[PDB]
């Protein structure tokens, strides 16, 4: 019912917990978005430097 | 090979297998022939001037010298010119040949016919 | 010696195999002082292969 | 600076001798720079004649050569130096600014030299067809630069007689391009093919003429009908056949008898342009 | 591991279980062949120079210990030359094992060979 694409910089809890079994939860954002469960659809990660 | 001057030795021309008077039969070939006096290639050749002004006689040294070295690639070719005394222009070329380690001496040239 | 000659004009000690070869000489025999060689180029040593 | 000097690279250059007049340098086309003035006179509708092109009025005060090599860098990320890839050489750039045109006081066109500077830009015609402008050599002295080509041109006129300029600056640039082979192309493939350092499959380096096929028939004919008596059953019973030709390949010089029905029927030998190597 | 010098000591080679001594073997064996001595490797050893005026004296001290970096990477070398009166050039390199930090002496130095 909602699409989001979240580009962003990758961390280290960002890389363990960020997988399509959990359950995301994005803050200080738009009011709709904020508080409901998001299920990951993919995920990817690039190196293209450091 | 035949070397360039055709001379008839013991019935047959001059067939040797040294590269080295090979070398040096092309390079009296290339400078005993005069810029026309082929037909099939009217381009190759030493170019003549002769009836003329010295003041400009190393510009044919440096374009004989070129000659040379594009024609002749397993030789390196170095070309001086001097002036004599009543109209001769001495021309001195150096040449190489880049196979040998060591110069090398030719029993065709002590033969006296 | 034939060390020598593989190591200045072909960069390889091992490559002395070539030199005798290309002259038929036994290595283990007397090369006479003012004895003529024949030593193989590094980049002629390519258009020795033959591509059919 | 003739105390600091090393005199070690001084002395292994070569020694020039002084000209007993004044040198100016000046263009020629290429291929016409071994060329010794054929005619005293230049004569434009023959070719290759040993005139220059362009002839410098004055000689350059200063020519800079600029040459870059061109190499390619890998950023492999964590490493302390980028990888450095050889590429390609380059090529030379002449240039020659601020060169004097003066006849003010001869009073003089120039128009005609900036017009012959200019017209190296059109195409030429080499036979019925638009080709490249003339290819350069620039030539001062017993010294040349390079096959090259006049790429930029530039004239700042400051006096005029009559509208036509008399006191210009030129400022021109050449750049030194690959060097044109003299071998064509059938001259280049046929000495790669006398080393046979090219790839050969199995085929002569020279495919037999129609002359030289009838005169290979000619030669196994021949041998043949002299060697009739030694051939095994099999290949006198079909030469028996007055309907058998032999048929000769026009590439690996194979030789092949055909009988009466039109099909192979044994392999002879071979033949090359001038020798008939029987199996 | 047997050390560069062959010594035959109780009816053995000479077996070191200690690096600092192989390393100090290793800089005599490196030191002790000349580059052309070796048929292997043919461009290992160092560069010699003898018989030449001492002007360009600290070129050869500067390639020593060039080869010294690239070929013993476990120690590190500074080589210094000093002249002398006659025709000697005192070359000395100072050396130390990484693997340690102070200096260790060898027993196989004080015995009486």
């Amino acid at each position: 019912e909602f699409q989001l694409q979240l580009e962003l910089h990758t961390s280290q809890s960002d890389l363990e917990n960020l997988t399509p079994d959990t359950a995301l939860y994005i803050e200080n954002t738009l009011p709709f978005i904020v508080g409901k469960s998001w299920f990951i659809e993919s995920v990817r990660h690039s190196f293209s430097e450091g | 090979m035949y070397v360039y001057p055709p001379r008839i030795i013991n019935g047959t021309l001059y067939k040797s297998t040294d590269l080295a008077e090979y070398t040096r039969g092309k390079i009296l070939q290339t400078l005993s022939i005069v810029r026309g006096e082929l037909v099939a290639d009217p381009f190759f050749g030493v170019p003549l001037r002769l009836f003329s002004n010295i003041n400009d006689y190393q510009s044919d040294v440096s374009k004989i010298q070129i000659i040379l070295e594009e024609e002749i690639t397993e030789a390196q070719f170095i070309v001086t010119g001097d002036l004599k005394n009543n109209g001769i222009v001495s021309l001195t070329v150096y040449w190489a040949y880049l196979g040998t380690e060591n110069i090398e001496n030719f029993e065709i040239d002590t033969s006296n016919i | 010696s034939l060390n020598k000659l593989a190591t200045e004009y072909l960069g390889d000690s091992f490559a002395w195999q070539i030199i005798a070869d290309a002259n038929g000489i036994d290595p283990t025999k007397e090369i006479d002082i003012g004895a003529g060689l024949k030593v193989p180029d590094q980049k002629a040593l390519e258009n020795s292969i033959k591509k059919f | 600076s003739k105390f600091l000097k090393n005199r070690a690279v001084v002395n292994g250059l070569p020694v020039i001798k002084n000209p007993g007049k004044y040198q100016h340098c000046y263009l020629i086309e290429y291929e016409d720079s071994t060329n010794v003035k054929q005619t005293p006179t230049e004569n434009k509708n023959k070719q290759q004649q040993g005139f220059p092109v362009y002839l410098f009025m004055m000689n350059p005060e200063n020519i800079t050569y600029n040459l870059p090599i061109n190499y390619q860098e890998i950023a492999i990320p964590f490493t302390a130096k980028n990888q450095l890839n050889y590429s390609n050489g380059g090529n030379i750039v002449m240039t020659m600014s601020n060169l004097i045109l003066d006849t003010m006081d001869e009073k003089r066109s120039l128009q005609p030299l900036i017009d012959r500077l200019i017209a190296l830009r059109e195409p030429t015609v080499k036979k019925g067809l638009k080709s490249h402008p003339k290819i350069l050599a620039f030539k001062w002295g017993s010294n040349t630069f390079a096959p090259c080509v006049l790429t930029n041109i530039s004239f700042d006129v400051t006096r005029w007689i009559d509208g036509y300029p008399t006191k210009a600056r030129v400022n021109m640039s050449l750049k030194e391009i690959q060097k044109p082979s003299s071998d064509s192309k059938a001259l280049e493939e046929a000495k790669k093919k006398v080393k046979v350092e090219t790839v050969q499959n199995g085929n002569l380096k020279k495919t037999l003429s129609e002359k030289q096929l009838i005169d290979g028939v000619k030669r196994v004919t021949e041998y043949l009908k002299k060697n009739i008596s030694f051939q095994p059953r099999t290949i006198q019973n079909i030469l028996s056949d007055p309907k058998s030709v032999i048929k000769i390949d026009k590439d690996t010089g194979q030789v092949s008898l055909f009988n009466g029905n039109g099909e192979f029927a044994a392999l002879v030998g071979t033949y090359n342009g001038d020798i008939f190597s029987p199996s």
